[PDB]
């Protein structure tokens, strides 16, 4: 009934922020004021195009 | 009473009678061909209707 389409491996790399969760939250509410226009668009895009495979970028 | 009485009464009970005769039939293979395809305004069965739905954006992106 058709293919499955996901980008190949080279597609999904970068490198993760690598800290822990208790950093995260720590410096969360100042991480929501400056990054949120990439985490708006982001977010936005996932429940737009409802497939992670078209908002991988 | 003479036969005109008699003759032109008994067409219209022919004609009547015939009419319904014949829309009987049809009734019949009119009411066979909604049952089975359907596409008619009785013979519908109830369907889950859409407005019960929701569009509201959920907790989860994938939906």
């Amino acid at each position: 009934p058709g293919i499955v389409e996901l980008p190949t491996l080279e597609d999904l790399k970068v490198q993760e922020v690598k800290v822990s969760s208790s950093v995260l939250k720590a410096a969360a509410h100042h991480y929501g004021a400056q990054c949120d226009k990439p985490n708006k668009e982001f977010m936005l895009c996932r429940w737009e195009e409802k497939d992670p495979r078209r908002c991988l970028e | 009473d003479g036969p005109e009485k008699n003759y032109e009464k008994t067409m219209a009970i022919l004609q009547i009678e015939a009419e319904k005769a014949e829309l009987r039939l049809k009734e019949l293979e009119v009411r066979r061909l909604m049952r089975a395809r359907g596409d008619g305004p009785w013979y519908q069965y109830p369907t889950i209707d859409k407005a019960l739905i929701d569009h509201s954006p959920k907790t989860t992106p994938d939906n």
